[PDB]
Parts: structure tokens; C-alpha cells; sequence
RNA sequence: AAUGA
RNA sequence: ACGAGAACUAGUAAUAAUUGUCAUUUGCAUA
């Protein structure tokens, strides 16, 4: 067990204890929450790496204070990541349900991680985060969970690549104050005029799919490169990906190489109706918290280099080399309108045909596949291919893509006006987090991609009605 | 609703002139005999009835006469209905006239010839059953008066005084008792 | 360094992709075609217009007023909203005098016409033999108020723009668009000169803004692109009388700046070939106008 | 559903004035000839048949009468609707009593003229008046349409006595003084369209 | 498919008064003289033909009758598809009686003086009725449409049935009290448009 | 390819009621006078010629005609398209009988008042219909195509059956009833464009 | 080089139907709602009649460039307008510049009668109009104005728009005039009625 | 002419 | 050498079928 995965997994359940004292189960509701969890998941056999016991027991100041640890142990990162998150008998049957899902369901060994993320969403995606009276929680325990897992990530990243060893002496204000962990966004353009390139009105629906997946699909392959997991990524949709890594040199490196690789195949697959931008500003432990306001200062400058880079998106080499010959005067594509791809008899290219096959299995078949040969293209030489349910489970035995199905334990699976004032401000002061734009972007979602399915499942009148109801839904909303 | 009549003959014995032309006498042209306008013997009668009773001179100027003869003989221009219970019709010859005139080979022109006889048919509705015997009393006393005085135009030097003979009661339509009643 | 203004009074079809599609305005290389092939159908000589003139984009006007593009140079959500800068305003926009209650009322006052698709039908088909359907299709027209309408800037010598003024009214009575033969796109023009676009078009600055399309030629791009901000733009389309087949007859694409740009080292033009297995070679215009500010 | 017909002879004795043209007499335009409009004899008739029968005052203050009298003749104004059921047209000159006239010379009319003598003052008014000669024939049609197979007995004895009223009373205007008198002869009955037995029905 | 013409003429025997712009009469404008409309003529032909068949108080409520009467007459309202057989137009006040009338001096219209004497009261109101004058003339003519070869023979017997009834009444207004009596002359049948036989067919 | 043209003159005899309004008549509204649609000519035709020849329950049911029928006035929907072949274009007030009307102060509209008297209760109900008066004129244009040259004695034998049917048929409603009688006269024909002869041809 | 104008009015005799819209919609104008009558309707109307009339000579003057051989049109069809005589008379006597007419359809075998409604361009009215004629061939300029010629009259003789057959859409020509506008070629003979 | 549907 | 160029919002159907300006009403009462 590499130890990185000895803190992830002592970092996503760090803060059960917490339920199993709301659910008031009187066997183990006693003592402080953190040896409530370790007196819970004491039991499973699975659970029982020794290292994650530690992690989870000691997520605070006291518990730390009478520990005495050695200096090499996740205790102490567990700690400072807590911090830079932080800035009735449901529970008792949802306790229930969690201990017959531990003992059976899930596995421990290394890659089930994912499965595990999977889990906790399903579970506690409405767990009250906490009840403090002196303080508003919109958030839900999901949030402070994942992102104390991206932040203790990170900062082992850091704390590692440099070649520190005394971990307690480090950690144990000062380092809150270094330019440790970056801001990293990924913006794609051209989104409006690719989706209205059909010649009818159900159709822009498929185009559409491909590319949330593809978006999804590059930001998953981003964390893998990276030694990291999807924890770390704060929000996607629109064209947008906003991700948190560390600022080593290992990373930026690596990062430059995925630039270069991305613009390259972009330009492969499509001349320059699609492109792909990604723009990092270092931040300090104290910029995600809320100490003078420099959020929005940090977001506004992501901003400023993504508009910089968006003006100058080539080079004098790109250039030349676009505006030299190729073949012409076959046919284009009768749906897309290019003419330099060759073409099939039915008068479509490669990526349209399996956009519009793959839309018509998607309206029977609900599962994607990733994999090296097979129908609808991907970066790096990989493919999507359809298939069905029993398929699925039966491909686990020997990564997948659904639509809003909260299927668990399933090998390892993924889900899929005044908007600047919110996704820059949120709450200016006292809860100005990186986990309050976390939850933000989560509600808001929530309300779009599954909300508006639910309130359209019942659907020129029209359109106004659907306008005005918009209209009072969000003036409810703020 | 009944029906009664009163029928019978009259006699002429003054050689008789009415100017019913206004000189000659009133004919109808259908025989060339002479007749006897029905207003003649109705403003006759009305006249000497209303001279017997009672006339104002008020009346007079406003021709208002009693009421008995605004209901025997009937007006009806006053504002107040008065429907004549008396229907006189004209008269003509008797055949017993002709067939003796013709034996005789008299003619009936000289003025009406003497010895005539008339046949006048009254038709009187009764409109009321008590009032029955008031009006045929005062029909008597009209008759008689008539018998003495004088019909026709300018008739008073000699002329136009004539006889009443031979009636018959009979009620024609009804069932009302009518043979305790006389005009002689 | 005259201007030309143009009025319409019928709808126009300028479009992007399809004929569904309806566009405002149309670009410096749209009407260097216009002018070459009535130079070539007029017979007089393109020699002398090929390598001396210089022209401009097109732009709207209203009753007194022109608009300019908007130049790539704390509200980030009204300006985003903006395509065209008033001229009077055109200086102090380039200094930040401008604020944002200004430029919503700009956004309000900017109505110069409106869209229509109008609705047609096909009945050459089997119709004229027997049963068969009919092809509905669809045409995408702009129309102008009375008073709006187009601008255009031309400079060099006096022999040039004598030879463009013969040009433009031999062109008065053919279109500037696309469905010219079935009745849109005619116009009356007018030779001016205002004070203002001469006061514009004769300041002195270090950067520079671009009123045209245009690209640099190989051994200056290098030098082109030093500190720059731009938009490049597939051009593409199908030719009028190269070759047999029109369907086999596709111009090679194009990329080249839009009409916003911001350059800090000039560069000349070219007027470039895009023609490949024809007969007779296809330009592009691209040859940039300046105005220094 | 059948129709009698009801045919004869109107003989008048005394003087006739009906004036309708008002002194004149009504006359056709085009024979140029007196006639009996119909409604005159409908309405005498009706007046005599309903005086005999009971006659309210407070059916005369609302116009209304007796049963009988409505289904020989129809109101259809209370609401009620009643159809007449007895038509009667106009009459004419027969052609017996033109040749007869026009044989013996004799006209078609007479001027009466008449005095008034008034009262307190006696001067004398004169006037002239127009009667159709006495001893003409008129030709007279009544039409009966059968409703009821019963109640045509009955019918018909009720039109019997109002032609016998009638026959001792006076037709048109001025006949409390002489004018008006008439009588009915050569009544027939015959039926016209239908199938009804009315052969032993008398109309005298 | 054949199309067969009845033609003819209306003598008038007594007074008309159909009065279609009511008392005036309904008169042409281009002419200024009396007409006869269709509409009366159809309406009263329909009643008489209807009564003598069969009439019941249900069938009364909503003109709902006879299976001959719908098919020589038309309903198709009440589901089922009947247009009318029968065409009928309208009379023209006739040229010879126009020539007659000219040089007789002879006016195309009476005017009569009309009397009412009310019950207990004994007042007369006066009226003025405008009849058309006797002794006219019209001419008609009627189109027979042959939808079905054996049915002709049964539709002209209830025409001709219509037709005598009617000769037994009156058209027009008030013809209770002597208006409208009417007859029929010259009928002649032709068969217009097909090759229909036409001479076994009479109408009297 | 040939155009021959048919011009003439419609008359009006009884009152005519097209009423497209709805109870107004069809009006120009730069001149305000009467107007014949011509889609009530093409429809009334359509409906006679199509029942003179055989027309069948199945061919009842789909709108469908005879060959013939079809032909002369085009089906073009059935799967097997029909062009047309005579077109008929509306007609107007005559300019000769605006004239004579404002000399002798004639009005063009008649209003007719008409009468029901319904059953069991015999209380009437009134009501008003507008109608043009008759001597009107109006002038008619007919337009017909040469596409084969072989039909086209044909194609005039049979549109000279629909006129005579016209003829004795009636446009517009209340057909039965009276209204709207028409007559055709001063007919031409000229072939207004191309090279085929129509002197042989007669529409009467 | 020589380009030439002919222009004239047109006056609807029987009312007018294009009807993009729908039928009753009848084309106009989003903004100032006047009917007008469309390049396109005339162009295919001419194409159609003169086609049936006989080629070549439709395809060098409408030209069809896709047929193997690629001519370019010679004759230009503009879009028709009201006229401002027409609109000051028409306000001064109140008239509206649309009619709307009712009509109906009879079932055969059901004698059940259903309605239609059709909105159509008011009688007397008058469009302006002007087309262009590109003079690239001297030797031809009589023939194509032959052809021309021929396809007016046609079209004056037929009918423009929807539902002719039954009487609408019929249409004349009035006061022409021809002038040569670019060059200097000799038009002061030419008549096109 | 009077009052109606 | 202008996202170009050929391209009639056409085609079949009308104003319908049934309906009484009718029911009651004396140009009449006095010399």
C-alpha cells in the first residue's frame, strides 16, 4: 500500500464519527467523534490498514497533542488540510445501512478508491455538514470531506517533492503563508458554434453530450497523469474546469507536456472550430481562506491570463503550416460541412456518423466504455463504445460513463444571468472558501442538469411560460 | 237574445204626397210603385213621442230628447251608446191593393190614390226581458198618436192622415212568451 | 482617402454558412470580388487596381451618426454585449472615458434593421412530370429603417479612386449579395468626405487597429506576431466559373485577422492565390488599412 | 282530412248600403260592380251568433268569448291558438240578375234623398245617399274543413241558426231605418275534397 | 339524370295581399308591379300536403313528418341526406294582363276601407288594406329533379294532390275573410334536360 | 401552347342571394356593388356535370370523379396529379346598368322580409334577406388551355352541357324557395394566344 | 458594356394571393405591413409559362450553371412595392388595402358543409417595378426582348399566386420605360407592353 | 291601424 | 474570381341544406 493512498483513505472518512453520533446508536455514541469512527470501522476486516486507524483518530488539536507520533505520519497533513477546508433516526437507519454496505459491498485493495468516492456521494450527499450555531452551513458533509482530501493531496505533493522528512517540525501560521498549491483552469471555446452546425431540433442533443463527455473525459485523464484522484476537481459544465494542484516543478513540467499534447491533438481532430485553454495562478494556504479578500482577486487573474491566452492561441509555425495546400473538390460532410476528412458512402464523416449512431444506441443503451478500439473518438487514440447494463457488470468482472445513475461498487465508474457575481464573490466574507464555490457549483448542478430534466419530463407559449417560470425559480433562488 | 216582430197594414184614405223625390213621389224603380222610406215613418214617430213628453229648449239646440226615445227609437251621438231596439224597414204595397187597382183599372198617381194599404214589418230585439212591457205600452201610445196626426210633406191642407189595421204579434226567434201584448 | 456611402432600400443576403443564415455586414474581401469581376465584365484593366488600392470593411450608419468596429484593447458583462463603437466616441472609448451607463444606452440606440427567413418552394422537380414532392427551402434577409445603411474607405491617388467612383456607379445597378438574380440587394451611393473620419484617420499613436482582413506574407510573419491580439477566421466558399463541375470547383481555406485587431509592428500585405486545378487563379484579399490610435 | 263546400243565393229585399268605397258603394274594378266583402258578412254573423251565447262584460272589457265561437271562427289571441275553421268568401251578381236587368232596363242603384228637420230652428238638411236596387242575387261560397269526424252535427247546427239570425236582421250600414234586409236560398252542400259522408247534413 | 319543367298560370279570384314588405304589397323595383313570391307558394303547398298525411304532437314540436313530404320537399337535417326535389319560382305579373289593363284604364290595385267595432263600446276604427286587384294574372314554372326511375309516377300524384287542395283554399294574408282565393291554368310538361318520357304525366 | 378566352354576359332573372358574408351580399370595396365569386361557378358546375355522369357510393365517398371530370377541372391530389385546363375568373357590375340604375334612380339591393310558422303553436318568426335586384348584368371571363389538341371538341361539348344544367339550376341559395335564376348572352370566342383556330367552336 | 432598365407599374385587376405565410397570410413587409409581391414568384411564373411556350434561350437569360455547361443570368427581377399614388387615394377614400373572403366545401355522400377563410390583396391597387438586363452579347439584344415580350403577355393572360383557377390573382402592366443606364447602346426603340 | 311571437 | 449557383408557398375544394309577413278585427251608430 503506497502511502498516498494511506492518507486518501484516512482523509475521505476522517469525519463519520460525526453521524454515528447523530444517529444516536448507543453503542457508539458516547465519546468525541473521531473515536467514534475509529470505534465503528474497528470492526470491518477489510478497513483494517493500521495507518488509517491513525489518520482517522487524531483529526484534531488535543487528540495530536497527547499522541505523540512519529514525525513521519499523515496525522499531522490530515490536520493542516482540515484546517484549510474548514476556513432524527434517519441517521440511526442510514448507520445501519453504512455497517451491511462495509462488511459486504466494497473492497479496501488499491483502485477502489473511486468506488469508494462513489459511495460517500451516494450516501451523504444531504448529510448536514455541521450544525454550529455560530455559523451557516450550506454545505453538506460530501464537500468537507472531498475537499480535505484535494487539499492534503496537495499538500503532500508539495511537502514531498521537496524533500522534507520532519513533517511534524514543518507543520508543527508560518507554512500557511507559502505559495504551496496552485489554482489551475481549463476553458474550451468555440462550444455555440459547434453545437448549431446541424442542418433537427431533437438532435442538438447528442453533439451536446459529446462534449460534456469529452471535457470530462480529458479532466479525468488530467488526474491520472498526476498521481492524484478526482477528488481534486472543484467544478466542470459549461466549457469550464476548475481543478486545485501543487506548486512543484514536477507538476508544471508535466502540465506544459499535457498542453502541448492537447493543442496538438486538438488540431488534429479539428483545424479551430475547438480549442482548449488552460491557465494557473500559484495560491498560498491563505488565499483560499478568507483573510483579506484575494479570492476574488485570484479568480479575476485566472480570468485575465485565459482572455490573454484566448488572444494569442498560435504560433508563426501553426500558422504556416494551416495555410498550406491539401486536397480538395470531394465532397463535404452533408451535417458538419468540412472537407478535409475523408468521407464514408452515407455522406457523413467518421465523427458525426458516430455521434448520430451513438445518440440512436442512447436512446436504447445507457452505458459508455472507454477503450482503445471501438466508435466515437477521444484523446489519445482512445474510443467509446456502447453498452448495456448487465454488459457493464459483466466488463467490471474482467472506465464507465452513465447518465445521473448513482450506481455503486461497480469496479471504478463516474457519474455524469448573474453568474459571475457568484461563481467570483459567493460569500465575501466569513465563509470565503474554496468550499463554498465547491458547494455552489455542486447546487447549482444539481439544478441544471437534473432539475430542468425533471421540470421539462412534463414538457412558442411554451417557451415564454418556461421563460417566466426560469425567471421566478431564480428569483427564488437568490 | 229573442226576435220579436210586429206586423200589419195601414190605410190611405187622403190622397197622400211625402216627397220622398226631395213633383213626384219616392219609387222604387224595380216596380214603379210607390214606397215609404223607413227614416220617414222613424222621424215621424220620434218626433211626435218627443213633443208628447217633455222637450228643453237646451235640448233642442243639442238634439237630446228624453230617454225613452234614446231607447226605443235610439240616437247614439251623445258619447253614450244608444243602439235602436226598433228596426223599421219600408214599406211596400198589400197584392190586395193591386188585384183590386188592376180589376178596377185605377191608377195610383193623380198624389197617392185613396183606399191603399200598406204592409209595414217592425223587428224589435229584446235586449233587456223587464223593460219589455214599458216599451211596447209607449209603442202603443206612439202608434196612436201617429194615427192622429199627419206623415208626408206639406202635408197640412188636407193630406197625409192614414189608418192602422190588421197586426200579428209572433215571435220569429226565441222562447220567450209574447200573447199577452197588443198594438192595436 | 474618400468614403462612399450606400443605400439599399431592398433586402440583402450576406449569410455565414447556409442560406438560412442572415448576417449585417460583409467584408473588404467580399467586395474586392465585387469590384474585380465588374472590372473584368466592364473590360478595362485590373493592373492597375490590383496593387494600388487599399479598402476597408464595410460598416453601418444611421441618420448622422457611424459606428466602428470594436478594438481589442471593471463591469467585464456590457461591453462583451458591444460589436460597434460610436465615431465621436471612438477617442475617448481608447482612454477609458467611457462608463457603463453610456454604453447600455449605446446597446439600446444601436436598432439599424431587422431579420426575416422567408419561405419558398421548388416545383421544378418530377412535379412537372407527376406526383412528387415539394422542397420547401428557406432564404435569411436583412432589412434597413430608411435612414441606415452601409460605409466603405478607400484611399491612394486620385487616377485610383476616379477609376473607383467609374467602378462603383457602373456597380449601382448589379448586388453585393447572394440571391442577386431573384430580386435583393440593390443600392444608391454617394462620394463624401466628413471632417471627423478624416480627424480619425490621421492620428499618431504606437499601436494600431486594423479596418480590414488581411494576412502577413511569410518573411514577415515572424516579426508580425511579436505583441498582438487577434482572431483568426476560416474563410471558405465555392468559386463563380473556374472549372467545369462547380461541386468539384471548392476554394482552399483560409485563416487570416479579423477587423478588431491590435497590431504593435505593421506589416504589408499580399493579395494571396487560393486556387488549385483550375484555370485561371482565385485571389484573396488581404492588405490591411490602418488607423494609428 | 277533408273539405265540404257550402253554396247559394243571397236575395236582398229592402235597401242595401254597405259603402265600402267610403257616399258612395263599393264596387269592383273591373266589372264595375257592387259586392259583399266577406268581412262584413263574418263579422255580422260572429256578432249575432256571440251576443246570443253568453256575453260577459268582463269578457267584452278583454275581448273574449264563447268556445263555440272560436272554433267556427279562431281568435288565437289568448295565447291560444285557434285556426278558423269556417272560410267565407266575397259575393257577386249572378248572371240570372244582370240578363234580368239588363232585359228590363233597370239600373244599378239608387239615389235616396234625405231631410233632416232640427230641432228650435226647423231648417232642412238635404242628402243624398247610394242603394243597391232591391230584388238582386248574390252567389255566395262558404268552405268547411273537417278537424274532428264528431263535432261536424254540431257545427253545422250552430251555422244554421246564425244564417237564421242573420236572415232576420239587416247586412251593411243604415238598418235601423229601413235598409238592409235579406234572405238565403238554393243552399247546397257538396263535398269537394275528401272522403266524409255529409249527405245528410241540411243547411235550409 | 333528367331535369323535367311544369309551367303555367295563377288566376286571381279574389283579392291578394301578400304584403312580403309588411299595409302596402311586396312589388318589384325595376318594374314597380305586384309579384308573387316562392317562398309563400312552397310553404302553404308543404301544410296542406303535411296535414292531410299524418300530424302528431311530437312530430308537431320540431317539424319532424312524413317520409313523402321530406322526399318532395327536403329536409337532410336530422342526419339524413335530402335536398328537395322540387324547384319553385316566382310569379311575374303577365304581359297580356298588363296590355288588358292598360287599355281598359284599370288600376293593378284596390284599396279597401276596413271597419272594427269594439265590444261594449260600440266605436269603429278605421283601416286601409291594399289588395291586389281580380281578375290578374302570373306566370309559374316549377323544375322537377328525376333522382330515382321509380318514384316519378308516385311524386307527380302528390303533386296533383297538392295542387287541387290548394285550388280548395286561399294564398296570401287574411284569407278568412275573403282574400286569396286562387286557380290554376295551362299547364303544360316538358322534360328540360335528359330522355325522360313526359307524356303519360298530367297534373289537373 | 394556346389560351382561349370566352367572354359574356350574366342576367339576372329572380333575386340573387350568393351572401358570402355570412345576411350581406358580396361586396368590391373600392366600388361597393355586387360581385359573382367565381368559385361558386367552378363548384356548381363540378357538382351537376359530375352527377349527369355516373357517380358511385365509393366515388362519393373519396371526392373523386370521371376521367372527364377530372379532366376539365384537374384532381392533382389523388397520387396522380391533374392540371387544370379552364379557368374562371369572378365578375363584375356592368358599367351599362350602373348608367341606367342613377338615371332612373333604382336601388341595387332589395330587402326581403320573410316569414315561419311553426307547428302546435303556429306563432310566426320574421326575418330579413338582402338580394340583387333582377335586369342586373354582369360580365364574365373564361380562360382554356390547349394542352392536347385532340380534346378540345370534346372538352367544349362538355362545358356546353354544364351551361345548359346551369341554366336550369340555380347559383347561390334558397334555390328551391326562389332565389337565383340566371341566364348567359353576347357570348365570344377567340384564341387571345397562340396558333389554333376556334371559329368551329360555340359555347350557347 | 451596357446595362439597360426597364421599368413600369403593375395593376391587380382580380385580388391577389402569394401567401408565403401560409393559406390566408398573405406576404408583406415585418415592419410598415404592406403587401408586396416577391422577384422570385414573377421569375418562376415567366420560366414556367415561357418553357411550356417551347432550351437555350431559357438558359441564357435565366441562366442554370449546373447542368454541365454554366451560364449566368442576363435578367434581373426586383421585388414590387405600393406605389405612393395608390396609398393617397386610398386614405383619402377609406379604404383598407386588404380583403378577407369566406368560402365553404360540400361533402359529397354527406351534404355537410364546412368553412375556409382567405385573405387577399384588394382590387385597383398598383406595385412598381423595375428590372435589368445585362447587355453581354450585341447580336442579341432583339432576341431576348422578343422573348421577354413573350413572356408578359403570357403572364397577363394567367394568373400570379395561389388559387387562380377559381378566379384570383390576375394581373396588367402599364407605363413602361426603357433606358439605357450604364454605356452607350441605343434603347430609345424598344417597347415592351 | 292595434298588441305579439 | 461575392457560403456561390439552378428553385412559382404550389395543388383539390364555396355560402351551402330546411322555413307561408302570417293569426284576431261588420266604413258603422242619429232627422
Amino acid at each position: 500500500m503506497n502511502k498516498k493512498n494511506i492518507l486518501m483513505y484516512g482523509s475521505l472518512l476522517h469525519d463519520i464519527g460525526k453521524i454515528i453520533y447523530r444517529s444516536g446508536d448507543h453503542t457508539f455514541s458516547r465519546g468525541t467523534h473521531s473515536k467514534l469512527g475509529h470505534q465503528f470501522l474497528s470492526q470491518f476486516s477489510e478497513f483494517k490498514d493500521n495507518e488509517v486507524l491513525d489518520n482517522v483518530a487524531y483529526h484534531h488539536y488535543k487528540e495530536l497533542a497527547k499522541a505523540n507520533l512519529d514525525n513521519d505520519n499523515t496525522a499531522y497533513i490530515t490536520y493542516i488540510a482540515d484546517n484549510i477546508a474548514s476556513g432524527s433516526g434517519n441517521y440511526t437507519t442510514l448507520m445501519k445501512d453504512m455497517s451491511h454496505d462495509l462488511e459486504h459491498k466494497l473492497s479496501i485493495k488499491e483502485g477502489t478508491f473511486p468506488s469508494l468516492l462513489q459511495w460517500t456521494e451516494s450516501l451523504w450527499q444531504y448529510v448536514p455538514s455541521s450544525t454550529n450555531k455560530n455559523q451557516l452551513i450550506d454545505i453538506s458533509l460530501y464537500d468537507h470531506s472531498r475537499i480535505t482530501c484535494a487539499i492534503a493531496s496537495c499538500i503532500f505533493d508539495y511537502l514531498n517533492e521537496n524533500n522534507i522528512h520532519n513533517y511534524k517540525d514543518e507543520l508543527f501560521k508560518s507554512f500557511y503563508q507559502k505559495e504551496a498549491f496552485l489554482l489551475l483552469s481549463m476553458d474550451m471555446s468555440g462550444i455555440q458554434d459547434f453545437i448549431y452546425n446541424i442542418s433537427a431540433l431533437k438532435s442538438l442533443r447528442s453533439r451536446s453530450f459529446y462534449l460534456e463527455l469529452m471535457l470530462e473525459v480529458i479532466v479525468d485523464q488530467l488526474l491520472e497523469r498526476l498521481e492524484l484522484a478526482r477528488a481534486n476537481l472543484l467544478y466542470t459544465g459549461g466549457g469550464h474546469a476548475y481543478l486545485l494542484v501543487s506548486n512543484t516543478d514536477k507538476v508544471k513540467k508535466k502540465i506544459t507536456q499535457f498542453n502541448n499534447e492537447l493543442k496538438k491533438w486538438f488540431m488534429s481532430e479539428f483545424t479551430t472550430d475547438l480549442s482548449l485553454s488552460m491557465a494557473f495562478e500559484k495560491c498560498s494556504g491563505d488565499d483560499l481562506m478568507n483573510t483579506s479578500g484575494n479570492y476574488r482577486t485570484i479568480w479575476r487573474n485566472v480570468s485575465s491570463k485565459l482572455s490573454d491566452i484566448k488572444a494569442h492561441k498560435y504560433s508563426a509555425e501553426d500558422i504556416l503550416k494551416l495555410n498550406h495546400f491539401h486536397s480538395y473538390g470531394d465532397r463535404e460532410c452533408k451535417e458538419c460541412l468540412r472537407s478535409d476528412i475523408d468521407i464514408n458512402d452515407d455522406g457523413l464523416c467518421s465523427i458525426c456518423e458516430g455521434i448520430i449512431n451513438i445518440s440512436n444506441d442512447l436512446r436504447d443503451k445507457s452505458f459508455f466504455v472507454l477503450s482503445e478500439t471501438g466508435k466515437l473518438k477521444m484523446p489519445f487514440n482512445k474510443f467509446i463504445s456502447v453498452i448495456d447494463y448487465e454488459e457493464a457488470e459483466m466488463l467490471v468482472q474482467n472506465r464507465i460513463y452513465s447518465k445521473n445513475k448513482p450506481y455503486i461498487g461497480i469496479g471504478i465508474s463516474t457519474n455524469l444571468d448573474n453568474l459571475g457575481a457568484t461563481f467570483i464573490s459567493g460569500i465575501p466574507e466569513k465563509y470565503n472558501s474554496i468550499s463554498r464555490t465547491a458547494t455552489l457549483s455542486r447546487q447549482l448542478s444539481l439544478f441544471f442538469k437534473y432539475e430542468l430534466n425533471h421540470l421539462l419530463e412534463n414538457y412558442w407559449d411554451d417557451i415564454i411560460e418556461a421563460s417566466i417560470y426560469i425567471n421566478d425559480k431564480f428569483k427564488e433562488f437568490t | 237574445y229573442s226576435k220579436i216582430k210586429i206586423s200589419g197594414t195601414i190605410e190611405v184614405v187622403t190622397g197622400l204626397h211625402i216627397g220622398g223625390g226631395g213633383s213626384p213621389v219616392v219609387r222604387d224603380l224595380q216596380t214603379k210603385l210607390p214606397i215609404i222610406p223607413g227614416s220617414s215613418i222613424k222621424g215621424k214617430m220620434r218626433n211626435l213621442l218627443a213633443k208628447h213628453f217633455g222637450l228643453k229648449m237646451k235640448q233642442e239646440s243639442h238634439n237630446q230628447d228624453d230617454e225613452r226615445v234614446l231607447r226605443l227609437f235610439g240616437s247614439s251621438e251623445k258619447g253614450n251608446i244608444q243602439r235602436a231596439r226598433l228596426q223599421i224597414s219600408d214599406a211596400f204595397f198589400s197584392e190586395k191593393t193591386k188585384e183590386h187597382f188592376a180589376q178596377n183599372d185605377i191608377a195610383y198617381t193623380e198624389r197617392v190614390t185613396r183606399g191603399s194599404e200598406f204592409d209595414f214589418v217592425f223587428i224589435y230585439n229584446v235586449d233587456e226581458e223587464s223593460q219589455v212591457e214599458d216599451d211596447f205600452e209607449n209603442i202603443e201610445k206612439a202608434i196612436h198618436l201617429l194615427e192622429n196626426d199627419y206623415l208626408g210633406g206639406g202635408g197640412t191642407r188636407g193630406n197625409g192622415r192614414i189608418q192602422f189595421k190588421d197586426t200579428n204579434i209572433e215571435t220569429v226567434v226565441g222562447e220567450y212568451d209574447s200573447t199577452n201584448l197588443k198594438i192595436k | 482617402t474618400k468614403v462612399f456611402k450606400l443605400s439599399f432600400k431592398t433586402p440583402v443576403h450576406f449569410g455565414k454558412k447556409r442560406l438560412s443564415d442572415g448576417e449585417m455586414t460583409i467584408t473588404a474581401d467580399t467586395l474586392f470580388s465585387a469590384l474585380f469581376i465588374e472590372t473584368l465584365q466592364l473590360g478595362k484593366d485590373t493592373d492597375w487596381l490590383l496593387n494600388d488600392l487599399i479598402i476597408s470593411d464595410t460598416f453601418p450608419y444611421e441618420n448622422e451618426l457611424y459606428y466602428l468596429p470594436k478594438p481589442l484593447i471593471d463591469n467585464h458583462k456590457a461591453f462583451k454585449k458591444l460589436k460597434y463603437v460610436p465615431v465621436h466616441h471612438y477617442n475617448q472609448y481608447l482612454n477609458g472615458e467611457l462608463s457603463a451607463e453610456d454604453a447600455t444606452d449605446l446597446n439600446d440606440i444601436f436598432n439599424i434593421g431587422y431579420f426575416s427567413l422567408q419561405t419558398k418552394v421548388s416545383l421544378i422537380a418530377q412535379e412537372t412530370d407527376s406526383s412528387a414532392d415539394s422542397e420547401p427551402y428557406s432564404v435569411g434577409t436583412f432589412t434597413f429603417e430608411p435612414e441606415a445603411g452601409l460605409y466603405f474607405i478607400a484611399k491612394g491617388s486620385e487616377e485610383t479612386l476616379d477609376h473607383l467612383n467609374n467602378i462603383m456607379t457602373a456597380l449601382q445597378y448589379s448586388g453585393l449579395g447572394g440571391k442577386r438574380n431573384a430580386g435583393y440587394g440593390q443600392f444608391e451611393y454617394e462620394i463624401i468626405n466628413n471632417q471627423q473620419l478624416s480627424k480619425l484617420l490621421n492620428q499618431n499613436g504606437k499601436h494600431s487597429i486594423l479596418l480590414s482582413t488581411a494576412m502577413a506574407k511569410k518573411e514577415e510573419i515572424e516579426s508580425a506576431l511579436k505583441e498582438a491580439r487577434y482572431i483568426l477566421t476560416k474563410r471558405s466558399g465555392f468559386v463563380q466559373s473556374t472549372n467545369y463541375s462547380e461541386m468539384l470547383v471548392k476554394k482552399s481555406d483560409f485563416y487570416s485577422f479579423s477587423s478588431g485587431s491590435v497590431f504593435k509592428n505593421i506589416f504589408n500585405g499580399d493579395i494571396f492565390n487560393v486556387g488549385h486545378n483550375g484555370k485561371h487563379p482565385v485571389y484573396r484579399y488581404a492588405k490591411p488599412l490602418w488607423l494609428e490610435v
